[PDB]
């Protein structure tokens, strides 16, 4: 069985695709072989290979992100201010993240502690430690432990069901008993198992030190033994997240594993129901959905919406201790859940396209026109109203007329839904406060809002405009209708019919990731300039708020320049004035280096590949004149590959540019 | 019969999910089942244990033979097949069964609403509600536009009326002089020059277009468009003079 | 090679063949599936103390070969490459002596 | 309409005139090559201008050119499909 | 310098390869400024002098 | 081959041409922005004279 | 527009068909927008910074 | 602290170090000589000699392991052997270059390799 298990494809490069059995030719070749290394559907062998190629695949990445849990446990254990944290969370940075003394890379490492100096760590891995009762170091390392544990035995698994399943293998397939025993045995028997590890060590121990004895008298009171605390300690009736914990800052823990038990008994009771449910209208979803890509697609989109509300409620739902004051924390875990969410809805249009063109589509291609007709219009509609309304604000202050713009002392357009929206939160008619910063304040909505909620419906209306399109043309159109045997990825068919370039649905993609980056970097400013300007800050004895942009968003948000001036110039001024500032010099060298990633990415986005190639061929020229001959002939990239890589760069670039953006600046302040 | 259908162990799978197996199976696939199918793991296996062959199995094998047999609940039924079986007819005989988008997904209307026009072929000819309904019919054939019997200065009075009429809101309310005592002359006159632009641009396609749909028998052709267009022109200083008169009076 | 002695039968003759085995291993029904990763799964009919590795077969030449591949090879030497800078720079920091 | 040309490097393929997808293309007889065949383009009012004739042509140099002619189009070489233009 | 030289690159070049490159050996018979020469041969996106 | 107007003898070697004036470009854009980078890194760690 | 109840009865698309702009006039288009916002995007700048 | 102190110290060294370099009556910031000196702190000569040997040797362990294996299959799978033996025998580059350039072993005529794309015939 394992004895096939041979090292002799290591050294034959290319082998598992039949296209790549001719040599390596030309320096295409190499990119050919990197662009098929995981897609396992177009390479050699039976439909086992490709199950067996899934599942293995799916296990090393599960140990791939054990091996990076362990990472994180072990410079929490092992090169962190944990320590002095969880003694004092309001006076330390988190920082489990030291840079070396090389190059005077030493400027990196700022002061967070008196004995400690290092990168402060957004991640927000502190807050999870202390909320899961992590007082030692001891603890730390048997985490680490656990995880590395947990990727060696990913890895072996991985490494054994490329020969324990076999031609005969049909596991993956039976798609009742997966969603059975995950429901059942994960969302609800795991949901409950965690809510007894909070039961029984949490609220042994989160009580304790919220009671002030961070000594807890060391392991005679913190280690369990404490049987005498009441599971439901410090409730205080009210209504779970009415009423926060007025000393770390959230929702008391045990409301949370309250939360988690009943929704394992949820979960538990709604796999005992898919027994007998509603059915029979999905049905034809259920035979025509069972293929790798459309599951994945699905898959990749749920996680995607997932991502999106956790993003939206980690910050203003607050759970973790000490974690609504760390604002550079609140907003890392934001928006870069918010990005993930961007990242992976792109994927799953991208992998319906490819089912569509590997598998049958169903019946709502046939009516696509006025589908993506209807698209169209909405586009341009709430383009061409929510982008402009800030085009009428800047025109008519330029113009020196500012009671003919859109904004709340002028014409105002109020957020009626939203005003009339109190039922979220609904919480009493104040604000809650830790220390000299602001917990949560109820973000009051009006008209800067409202324009700025439809240019997220515009954008994210364009961006699905974009993967829907991709999708429901990719067989055929009324432009070339033999698409389908054109493949998934094509740069075109030809510069006939007045030209096809971009026709694919990989170039529906490629658009769509430009898309979706400006659609969600407007979700990434909004939210920024939101919270500083109306949420986060300093405040005063005597109940007035002192915010960190003194209230600019309301009166500087409903026109462009509002924006250009007072979020990308004034709160710009952290970052871009970062040079030999210990902790924020790499933010400002990454702002530099994003710009330029940005920058360059737009060599390979504006240009063809025959300039490039004839370039090539020029200075190949040279090359043989010297005699000097590579045999794996140098050719220019293909136009697809040219596409992904603008692509790669300008997303990369732009988001470095953010993040440091955002990050010095809210390491500043902080 | 087929030869290794027939006296197959249970152990090896059971009665009734064999049956099902053979229903949910085509039945010219059970000679030889493709390959991936649960059927061809059932013949390559029935094959080398039975009655008269290999009766027993190292517990590793025949786990693994257990986890590549269908577990009873995920092959559809008789009434999930009949369901497949009569939604494919349908969508094949050009007829669709009614579905209306939600949140994130549709509702069945249950409702069978012929699909295929009378050009089968012809991609605008898909009968939809909402324009080969009665109402939409009868609603898009009363139209000013085409309503039967109206001469051409009629449409262009009524269809003018209407624009005239409306046009005038969006200027005198939240214009450039929304709050002067007049606030209405203003809107009054944008509305007019709306209409007059508009006008036009309806003269513009009438010269050079040139729709003959309205034209009588044995004129110059575009003639009824223009005239239409012109009075539509008329029927919108009509209908902004009525409006502002309306707003001024009351 | 390594079924040097399991009297490896063929599907025609899975209740046919009764001699065990060196061992007392039964007769194992060999099945040629058309995989290249796995050409021919070997099903038993009996309770066997079968020896089956779970390791792979590796070996030196082919290791080599790989490791003698133009990524490996320009992966190792540029690695070598910034580590020497890397080193320099910690030996002798700030070019003094330029 | 665009202008596809035959030259005479052809060695009778047969390969572009299975790449089109609007049958512009066919095979005649002649006797400048082993084939004894030569492609030809009778029906280039047909040519949309996709090129895969050009991509499928194995000779050193395409033995078949299209010229893009684009203040020329028709109809056909345009590929409309809502709108006709006779 | 390196913008002015990177301009006279690229504008000499294609001066230079308006006539014929070896990607295209036949530039002369076209326009200066045309589309592109299909995805085949590698794929030919800004290929024209003009390009 | 008639080497005679001055077109003709600029294309004859125009691959030299193209190769040198690639070469000066690679060569001007690595070493101007590498020393601008060793000026912004050194300076961003706090060594003005380092640059 | 062929599907509207009023448009498709006045305008059949057959006189002056809509088409998407061929690949040079849209890298020319591009390339105009590119060369305008570059240029006309500096004048504010010089007069705000020097005046 | 301790680090900091090393740093301290570095900063002194390099204050001292760079004494004798110059800089200008402005910023203060020590120049490089890029006039062919040879005899001054902070010149261009000892580095660009160092560079243009070591990348002289690059290029022509190279060019030799590239007209030794005359083929793509050893591009993809190198002969490390070969290659180790060519990077070793780069070191006499800047005399075995010469060597092959005067005796008509580096160049080649234009006549055997592709001049370029035709721009003309008619
Ligand atoms: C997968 C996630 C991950 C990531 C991103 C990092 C990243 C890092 N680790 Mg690390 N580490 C990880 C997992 C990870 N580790 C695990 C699982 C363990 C336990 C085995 C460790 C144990 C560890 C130690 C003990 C140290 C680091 C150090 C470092 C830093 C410098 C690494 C270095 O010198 O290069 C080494 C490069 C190579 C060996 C090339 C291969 C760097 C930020 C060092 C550090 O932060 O110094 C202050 C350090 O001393 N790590
Ligand atoms: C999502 C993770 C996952 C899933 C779904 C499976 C699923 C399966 N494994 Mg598996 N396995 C995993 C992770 C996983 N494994 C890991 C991480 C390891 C390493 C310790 C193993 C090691 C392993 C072995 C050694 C065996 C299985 C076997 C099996 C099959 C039966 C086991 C059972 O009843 O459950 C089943 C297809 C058994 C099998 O193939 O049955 C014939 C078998 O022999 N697995
Ligand atoms: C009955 C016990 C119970 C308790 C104490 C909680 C408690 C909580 N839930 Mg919860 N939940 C429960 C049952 C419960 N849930 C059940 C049965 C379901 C299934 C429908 C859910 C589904 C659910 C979701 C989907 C979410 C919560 C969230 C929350 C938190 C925010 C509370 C809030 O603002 O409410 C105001 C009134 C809080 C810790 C939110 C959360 O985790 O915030 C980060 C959240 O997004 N819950
Ligand atoms: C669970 C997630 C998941 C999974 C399993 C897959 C799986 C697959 N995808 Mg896919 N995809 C995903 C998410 C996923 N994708 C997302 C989120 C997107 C949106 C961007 C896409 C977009 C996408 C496209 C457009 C295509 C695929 C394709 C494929 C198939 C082959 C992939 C391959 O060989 O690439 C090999 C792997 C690589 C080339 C990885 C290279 C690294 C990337 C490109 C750059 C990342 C840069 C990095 C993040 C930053 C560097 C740090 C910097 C500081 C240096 C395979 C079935 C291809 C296909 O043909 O499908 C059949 C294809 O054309 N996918
Ligand atoms: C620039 C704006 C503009 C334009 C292009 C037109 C255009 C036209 N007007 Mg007009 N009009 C305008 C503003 C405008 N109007 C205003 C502000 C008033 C109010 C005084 C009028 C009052 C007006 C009258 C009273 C009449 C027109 C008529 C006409 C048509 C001859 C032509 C379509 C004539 C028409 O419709 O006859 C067919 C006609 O009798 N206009
Ligand atoms: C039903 C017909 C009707 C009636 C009752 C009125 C009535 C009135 N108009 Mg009027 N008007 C009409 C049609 C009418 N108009 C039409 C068709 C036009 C377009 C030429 C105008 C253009 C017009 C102007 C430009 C003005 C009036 C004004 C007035 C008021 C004096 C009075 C309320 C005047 C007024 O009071 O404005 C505030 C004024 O300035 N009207
Ligand atoms: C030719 C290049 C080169 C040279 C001369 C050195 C030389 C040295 N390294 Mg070093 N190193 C290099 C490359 C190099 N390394 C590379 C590429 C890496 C990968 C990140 C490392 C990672 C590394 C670490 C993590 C450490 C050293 C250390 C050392 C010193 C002790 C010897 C040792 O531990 O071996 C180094 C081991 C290897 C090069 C094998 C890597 C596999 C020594 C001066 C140690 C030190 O400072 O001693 C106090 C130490 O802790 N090096
Ligand atoms: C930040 C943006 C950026 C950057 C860095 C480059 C970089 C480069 N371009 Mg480029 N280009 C860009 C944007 C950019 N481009 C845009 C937007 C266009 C419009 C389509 C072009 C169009 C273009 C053409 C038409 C040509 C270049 C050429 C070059 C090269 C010049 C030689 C050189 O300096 O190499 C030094 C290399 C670097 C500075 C890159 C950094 C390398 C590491 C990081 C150090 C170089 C690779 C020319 C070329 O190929 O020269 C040989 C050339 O012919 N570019
Ligand atoms: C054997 C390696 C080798 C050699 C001897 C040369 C030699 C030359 N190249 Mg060159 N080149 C190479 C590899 C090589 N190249 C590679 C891999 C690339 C792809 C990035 C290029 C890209 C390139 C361009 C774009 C240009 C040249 C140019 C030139 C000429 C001027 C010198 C120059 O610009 O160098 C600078 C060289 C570079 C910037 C390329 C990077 C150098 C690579 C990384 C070295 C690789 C060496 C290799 C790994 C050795 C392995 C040995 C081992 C297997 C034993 C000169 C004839 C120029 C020219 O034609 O002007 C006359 C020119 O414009 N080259
Ligand atoms: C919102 C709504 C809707 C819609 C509605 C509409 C669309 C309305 C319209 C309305 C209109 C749009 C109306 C109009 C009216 C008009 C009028 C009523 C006019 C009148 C006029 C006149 C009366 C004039 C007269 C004259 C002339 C003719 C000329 C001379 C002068 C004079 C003045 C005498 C719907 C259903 C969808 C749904 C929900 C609700
Ligand atoms: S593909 Fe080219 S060589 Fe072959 S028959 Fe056609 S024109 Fe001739």
């Amino acid at each position: 069985i394992f004895r096939y298990i041979n090292t002799t494809l290591w050294a034959k490069a290319g082998h598992f695709n039949k296209a790549l059995s001719k040599g390596a030719k030309t320096t295409t070749w190499i990119w050919n072989l990197h662009d098929y290394a995981h897609d396992f559907d177009i390479q050699q062998r039976s439909t086992g290979l490709i199950a067996r190629k899934v599942f293995s695949s799916n296990l090393a990445h599960l140990s791939l992100v054990f091996f990076w849990i362990s990472g994180m446990h072990l410079h929490g254990a092992y090169l962190s201010n944990y320590d002095i944290w969880l003694k004092d969370p309001k006076s330390i940075t988190p920082s489990s993240h030291l840079a070396y003394s090389l190059i005077g890379q030493d400027i990196l490492n700022s002061y967070t502690s008196e004995y400690f100096s290092g990168i402060t760590i957004t991640s927000g891995f502190f807050q999870l430690y202390r909320s899961e009762g992590i007082i030692t170091q001891s603890q730390l390392k048997y985490a680490c432990a656990t995880s590395l544990i947990a990727t060696l035995i990913c890895l072996s698994g991985s490494y054994l069901h490329m020969q324990l399943m076999s031609k005969f293998t049909s596991f993956y397939k039976k798609f009742q008993s997966l969603s059975q025993d995950h429901l059942i045995i994960i969302f609800g028997s795991r949901s409950t198992s965690l809510s007894a590890h909070q039961i029984h060590k949490m609220l042994p121990a989160n009580p304790l030190l919220d009671s002030g004895i961070s000594k807890p008298s060391i392991l005679q009171v913190i280690s369990n033994s404490l049987s005498y605390t009441l599971a439901l300690f410090s409730t205080n009736l009210s209504s779970t997240g009415k009423l926060l914990n007025p000393s770390t800052r959230s929702v008391f823990l045990s409301q949370v594993a309250a939360h988690h038990k009943t929704t394992g008994v949820v979960f538990i009771t709604l796999g005992l129901i898919r027994f007998l449910t509603m059915y029979k209208s999905q049905f034809s979803i259920l035979t025509s959905y069972i293929d790798y890509h459309i599951v994945l697609s699905i898959n990749l989109a749920l996680i995607a919406s997932l991502s999106i509300i956790v993003a939206d409620h980690l910050t203003r739902t607050p759970i973790y201790p000490h974690k609504s004051t760390s604002y550079p924390t609140i907003l890392c875990l934001s928006i870069h859940h918010a990005w993930l969410s961007g990242f992976l809805i792109i994927g799953s249009g991208a992998h319906a396209s490819i089912f569509n063109l590997l598998g049958s589509p169903t019946s709502e291609i046939r009516h696509r026109d006025p589908i993506y007709s209807h698209l169209i219009w909405v586009c341009i509609a709430i383009g061409l109203h929510s982008f402009s309304l800030y085009c009428h604000n800047d025109t008519l202050e330029a113009l020196g007329r500012p009671e003919d713009i859109f904004h709340d002392n002028s014409i105002q357009l109020k957020a009626i839904f939203a005003k009339q929206s109190f039922l979220r939160a609904e919480l009493q008619p104040d604000i809650e406060m830790l220390d000299k910063k602001i917990i949560r304040i109820t973000q009051e909505l009006g008209t800067a809002d409202f324009i700025v909620h439809h240019i997220h419906a515009f954008t994210i209306h364009v961006t699905l405009l974009i993967l829907s399109k991709g999708v429901l043309y990719a067989r055929n159109s009324r432009f070339v209708s033999d698409k389908l045997e054109l493949g998934f990825t094509y740069p075109c068919d030809g510069p006939g019919r007045g030209g096809t370039c971009q026709i694919s649905p990989w170039d529906h993609l490629f658009s769509a990731v430009f898309w979706m980056y400006n659609c969600l970097n407007v979700v990434t400013f909004h939210y920024f300039w939101k919270m500083q300007s109306d949420v986060w800050g300093f405040v005063s004895i005597q109940k007035h708020i002192s915010h960190y942009s003194q209230g600019d968003f309301s009166v500087n948000s409903i026109t462009i320049n509002g924006w250009l001036r007072n979020l990308l110039w004034s709160e710009a001024s952290q970052v871009i004035q970062s040079y030999a500032l210990s902790s924020i010099c790499p933010y400002g060298f990454i702002f530099l280096i994003g710009h330029f990633i940005w920058a360059f990415s737009l060599m390979f986005l504006f240009s063809g590949r025959a300039y490039w190639q004839e370039l090539i061929e020029s200075i190949l020229w040279s090359h043989h004149k010297l005699k000097i001959i590579p045999h794996i002939q140098p050719r220019a990239l293909s136009i697809s590959q040219g596409r992904a890589v603008g692509f790669i760069h300008y997303t990369l670039g732009g988001i470095g540019s953010t993040w440091a953006f955002i990050i010095s600046r809210l390491l500043v302040l902080t | 019969k087929i030869a290794y259908l027939q006296d197959i162990p249970r152990t090896i799978v059971e009665k009734d999910a064999l049956e099902l197996i053979l229903k949910n199976t085509p039945k010219e696939q059970w000679e030889n089942p493709p390959e991936d199918s649960y059927l061809y793991t059932v013949k390559a296996f029935a094959e080398m244990y039975g009655p008269g062959k290999a009766t027993k199995m190292g517990w590793w094998d025949y786990y693994r033979l257990k986890m590549d047999m269908p577990d009873t609940t995920r092959l559809s039924s008789e009434r999930e097949l009949q369901e497949i079986e009569e939604y494919e007819k349908l969508m094949m005989s050009g007829k669709v069964p009614f579905a209306v988008p939600g949140p994130s997904g549709y509702f069945f209307t249950g409702f069978v609403t012929q699909w295929k026009g009378k050009e089968p072929f012809a991609g605008d000819q898909v009968i939809t509600l909402t324009e080969n309904g009665l109402f939409a019919k009868q609603f898009l054939s009363a139209l000013a536009f085409y309503r039967e019997g109206l001469k051409p200065w009629q449409r262009g009075l009524e269809i003018g009326m209407a624009h005239g009429y409306f046009l005038i809101g969006p200027f005198t309310s939240l214009g450039p002089l929304r709050n002067t005592p007049e606030a209405a002359t203003v809107g009054l006159l944008c509305g007019c020059a709306i209409v007059g632009i508009v006008s036009i641009g309806g003269l513009i396609f009438g010269s050079t277009i040139k729709p003959t749909r309205f034209d009588k028998d044995g004129d110059k052709p575009g003639a009824g468009f223009i005239e239409m267009i012109n009075w539509h022109a008329v029927g919108g200083l009509g209908g902004a003079g009525f409006a502002h008169a309306l707003i001024t009076v009351f | 090679a390594e079924t040097e002695e399991g009297l490896i039968i063929k599907p025609e003759e899975a209740g046919k063949i009764t001699s065990r085995d060196k061992n007392n291993n039964p007769p194992r029904i060999v099945v040629k599936t058309n995989d290249w990763d796995i050409p021919e799964y070997q099903l038993s009919t009996g309770a066997s103390n079968q020896v089956s590795y779970i390791t792979p077969v590796v070996e030196s030449e082919d290791i080599k070969a790989w490791l003698s591949l133009n990524v490996n090879f320009f992966s190792i030497i540029i690695l070598f490459t910034v580590g020497g800078l890397i080193e320099i720079q910690r030996f002798f920091p700030d070019t003094l002596y330029w | 309409s665009h202008a596809v040309k035959i030259y005479d490097t052809c060695i009778g393929c047969t390969l572009c005139v299975r790449a089109c997808p609007t049958d512009v293309l066919e095979m005649v007889p002649a006797s400048i090559n082993a084939a004894k065949q030569v492609a030809s383009s009778p029906r280039v009012e047909d040519c949309v201008g996709c090129k895969r004739c050009e991509t499928a042509c194995p000779t050193d140099f395409l033995s078949i050119r299209v010229y893009l002619q684009d203040n020329e189009e028709t109809q056909y070489s345009l590929g409309l499909d809502l709108v006709d233009w006779s | 310098a390196l913008g002015l030289h990177i301009t006279v690159l690229i504008l000499l070049k294609g001066g230079l390869e308006a006539r014929g490159s070896k990607l295209m050996p036949d530039k002369m018979e076209h326009s200066f400024g045309f589309s592109c020469d299909g995805p085949g041969r590698g794929g030919t996106c800004d290929i024209s002098a003009w390009d | 081959q008639e080497s005679s107007s001055k077109q003709i003898r600029i294309h004859t070697h125009k691959a030299a041409i193209i190769s040198h004036l690639s070469w000066v470009s690679l060569w001007l854009g690595f070493h101007t922005l590498a020393v601008y980078s060793h000026n912004d890194t050194c300076i961003a760690f706090n060594s003005p004279s380092k640059q | 527009h062929l599907k509207t109840p009023i448009l498709i009865n006045l305008w059949n698309g057959d006189i002056y068909t809509p088409l998407a702009l061929s690949i040079v006039q849209a890298r020319f288009i591009g390339l105009v927008h590119f060369s305008t916002g570059l240029i006309l995007t500096y004048p504010p700048f010089i007069i705000g910074a020097t005046s | 602290y301790a680090r900091f102190n090393k740093k301290i110290k570095m900063i002194e060294l390099r204050e001292t170090a760079y004494g004798d370099r110059l800089c200008g009556k402005k910023d203060g910031l020590p120049r490089t000589i890029a006039t062919g000196e040879w005899n001054v702190r902070g010149s261009a000569m000892w580095p660009a000699a160092i560079f243009l040997y070591i990348a002289g040797w690059i290029g022509w362990a190279g060019r030799s392991y590239l007209i030794r294996t005359n083929d793509a299959a050893k591009e993809i799978n190198i002969d490390v052997p070969l290659a180790v033996t060519c990077m070793a025998s780069g070191f006499s580059w800047p005399v075995a270059a010469w060597q092959e350039i005067v005796n008509g072993e580096m160049a080649v005529p234009n006549d055997q390799i592709h001049n370029g794309g035709p721009w003309n015939q008619s």
